[PDB]
């Protein structure tokens, strides 16, 4: 058997720097040899408690490329936990009698876990749960990084925005400690900064992070700059300062850049990406979105097909 | 001496004020069975222990081991027809299951039907806790609810 | 005896599984004097008795006036150089302030700034209690209800 | 000193027959020799946090007809309280440093007798407090009775509707159980009967009553009929039930009547009674409501004058 | 006539210091010796576009106890300008042809000065506008701080909570560097500090500021400790950060205080103030409230009346 075969993907924690190696290699197989009849028969539930166009979709579009069938939802309002009040507990419970992965997104930070409990033998893949993971957006994240820069070791990279509820750079933070030699650079107002266990990992894995007060003392320097929107739904009152984008990016702070330096960004994007720099060729992340299909596709195919592909 | 049991457990040296917590946490005290509680009573090394003493009851390990959170310095006494036939010394558990409540008031852990748990680990001065949920980390102060 | 102490007070036939409660509502472990508590422990009459022990300290008039409510059979012995000096028995009062709260949901006792008070009324069945505020009478049963 | 000089007129309970006597007595008084100026240069308060049309116009009209003036609120959603987050002990705090009396009604039980507490020197008159209690409408329902059946003993009294939320029949009953040998009958749907602390009473006092699942069954032998409103506002879902009256009084149900008999109402009146009740000469509930203005001036007239020769 | 006869107090920046000297004159005046009679025959408009407690019916109190008669609104809601559409400018001009003066607090910054343009020679008396003035509050503090230290001179202030948007601290402060040796000490979250234009004033009149962080460091010498509600319905959602109170003063914290000193709030407190506060004879802000009678009551004869013999 492959080692994802049948393994929930919950968190970034969980898989080690070979399980990430494996999805890439098989990323990038699959991107170059399709599969159409790879998962011919399944029937894989596609149920977002939460907004959602590029994950939901790009998850769907890799299900139907891959010959599997798709059920689900994408509002939990015409759900029985919508309308009748059934526990979560309850809905995984029985959607894990009638297909053969459940892919989910919730706005609860552990929901995912939560469903590993109720699901049996049914694998579950993590959407997002509330501002805690995002695992598949850290493999298309990974995926874009090798094909744009060559590597995933000894990276310098640039982390702006909302770090705080981020569920993106958790992840991702998380899969790159895991290589080495990457340096980390952390730009966030005070409200939404990295969390602290975070930083206490990197601390203890011994890896190198500083903090900036602007994109431009590390523009530079940097081979990844991974801009991010504040996570205006996830705030409370007290925050209400922090909404509008304190960093933003023009084509014109592109000045200084290396020139393998990629601008990534899980999108959506507000306004701390001005569309000038669309134009420039160090915005990648229309790019990464179209690798979502590749990352997605790989991953499906470990954790539900025994055998190795081709 | 306090109070002496046949067969039970005695839970000696429970730091001062702490008594009390352990017999509401590990709901030690809802039993049909007698107790025997001893609070602020002293000897030499520090001046007033809480002594809890429960007849025809032992304590695990597990039990014993969550102890260490709020008096890692304790001794449980396994007797065993009046004299000390066991005795072990907390050490910090690998995690703590159903006693605790999660401080992330968006943890999925408070609205649906799972029991509470959280990983346990040593940093410098205090213990950190962190949820098996949602994966935030917090501090054993903290956890404790206010 | 069973636990002398020099001067102190002595709560004795504490129904079971209420000792604990008193330990926490009367605030007795909020104290730095030697405590002793026997949790079941046997009744020659209706089965099995708590008892609490404080050294140096004695229970204040209302107090006392709560025991009636709660272990209406509880006698409290006053001690002092070790001697039984005097022993009371709780006897309920007319009125009781700022412990309970009023089971009415839309009394202004809730919302605003004030203490709670209830006239006590020893009926035929149990006791009822008046709220000051809403005038409603309740059955203690509904009142000292978690 | 007159015996109501100053006194907080807050629950019937607090009131003995005499204090009742001397009331209808001053009543009796002021409707045929009227004191344009006995409140002369007093200000009353008259703060209502509940809706009324009788209550405070009744008093603000007796206010006055007796020379006094009025300052107040008929809604409490533009007072500070509303919009500042006041607490009513803060409320009564300040408005008691202004006035001369204070009229409230408040939608919790026993919010008047909180204002006595925070009021110092100053007079507090319970125009209704949730549903609790009701003095000053028992006062003009006294004045009402005796006025048409020339005595407050020996009567027979029906109390229809809801019993429960009735803070008007809870007054009134303790009022007439205050006077010797009246009898009454209850008729209230099971979920709305009348509260356990008022019976428990009227058998202490060892007085004669009797529920009765129609009106008609008592029609013969009431000399009043005492109707209520189902307290719509004061229910609890589960009660829904009873929104609608079970109870409804017709011009043809009065046939059996005693010639003597009357129709009271606090009012308003939904559909209890029907408006051919209007035209008989049973129907007493507009010339009640009137009498409000002689009983509450004789009421302000005893608490604010310390001797009253008229 | 005297200074004060039929002028407009719209702003204490309007005023005098001999101006503010007669009010207090004044007021002292008639708390020992009342005029049921000096405003005998005049209607005043009592505006309020804003939830009041105190301010309203004091003034309107004030105004009965004086013998002038009432009209006006406590909710711009049911008038023409709520509902049909009038501008302020059309609805000062109509009731100035009705009225003798017009009291109006209203949510804009300036619509009292707007309403003397369109008023004629009706006096327009501005019980708050926005979070600019409050003089008629200033008026009743300054009497009160008269009557408590027996001087507005050489005093120490401690002003704390909004600063920015309390009116009332915004007029005090004017109010006050009016007299000599004042010393002020301002205790404010950042977000809520002393608008500048203040700071200016004090400033140029070289008069001692200082800014703490802690009511407990300036607790041994204030003669006054002037608490503030932090004005919730006024923030930008940027400040939501500061809804709660940053200072709470307890009876614990008056320790250190003069014997002399004395708290002193506008009112309404929310949690600024705790209530174990309210049992030390330093607590003074109910009687203080219940000085805002004597000082309307003085603003309102000298406003109307040209020459008062008292
Ligand atoms: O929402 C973002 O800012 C980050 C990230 N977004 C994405 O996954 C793309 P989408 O919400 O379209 O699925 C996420 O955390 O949801
Ligand atoms: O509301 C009723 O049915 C009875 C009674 N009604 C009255 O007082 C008349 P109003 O509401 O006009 O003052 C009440 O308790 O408020
Ligand atoms: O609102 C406050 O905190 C201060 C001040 N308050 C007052 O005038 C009291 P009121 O709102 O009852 O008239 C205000 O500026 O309106
Ligand atoms: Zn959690
Ligand atoms: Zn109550």
């Amino acid at each position: 058997a492959n080692p994802l075969y049948q393994k929930h993907i919950i968190s970034i924690n969980d898989l080690s720097r070979d399980d990430l190696n494996l999805v890439l290699a098989t990323a990038a197989k699959l991107k170059a040899n399709p599969q159409p009849e790879l998962l011919k028969h399944k029937v894989i539930a596609s149920c977002f408690f939460e907004a959602s166009t590029r994950t939901r979709l790009s998850f769907q579009t890799s299900m139907h490329r891959l010959g599997a069938s798709v059920v689900g939802f994408s509002d939990s309002a015409n759900t029985s936990l919508g309308k009748k009040g059934e526990t979560l507990a309850d809905t995984i419970s029985v959607i894990s009698t009638y297909v053969d992965a459940i892919v989910m997104r919730h706005p609860q930070e552990g929901a995912a876990r939560l469903a590993t409990e109720f699901s049996g033998n049914v694998p579950v893949l993590n959407a997002g749960d509330g501002s805690n993971q995002h695992p598949t957006q850290t493999l298309l994240d990974l995926f874009t990084i090798q094909q744009t820069e060559g590597r995933l070791d000894n990276l310098h990279v640039a982390m702006v925005g909302d770090l705080k509820y981020g569920r993106t750079v958790h992840s991702l933070t998380q899969a790159l400690a895991k290589f080495d030699g990457n340096r980390f650079y952390f730009i966030a107002p005070d409200a939404l900064a990295m969390p602290e266990y975070i930083l206490d990992m990197l601390d203890e894995k011994g890896i190198a992070w500083s903090l900036h007060s602007s994109i431009e003392e590390v523009m530079a320097e940097v081979d990844i700059l991974y801009m991010t929107r504040v996570q205006k739904e996830r705030l409370d009152p007290s925050e209400y300062a922090n909404v509008k984008a304190q960093f933003v990016l023009r084509a014109s702070d592109l000045h200084n850049a290396k020139a393998n330096m990629k601008v990534l960004h899980p999108l959506p994007r507000v306004d701390e990406i001005a569309t000038d720099v669309d134009k420039t060729p160090h915005a990648w992340y229309f790019q990464q979105a179209g690798n979502g299909i590749f990352a997605r596709q790989a991953l499906l195919a470990l954790v539900l097909n025994r055998d190795l592909v081709l | 001496g306090v109070e002496a049991i046949k067969r039970g457990t005695v839970i000696d040296h429970i730091p001062a004020q702490i008594g009390f917590k352990l017999l509401s946490l590990f709901k030690l005290t809802e039993t049909d069975q007698r107790i025997t509680i001893g609070l602020n009573l002293p000897s030499g090394e520090m001046g007033r222990k809480d002594l809890i003493k429960i007849e025809n009851t032992f304590l695990s390990e597990d039990q014993v081991d969550q102890l260490a959170l709020y008096a890692p310095q304790a001794t449980v006494n396994r007797i065993d027809n009046y004299e000390v036939v066991g005795k072990s010394r907390p050490s910090l558990p690998e995690r703590i299951d159903n006693v605790l409540v999660c401080p992330n008031s968006n943890c999925i852990s408070h609205a649906e039907p799972v029991s509470s748990s959280f990983a346990v680990r040593k940093r410098a001065n205090d213990i950190a806790l962190k949820c098996k949920y949602c994966e935030k980390e917090f501090s054993h102060n903290v956890v404790l609810a206010n």
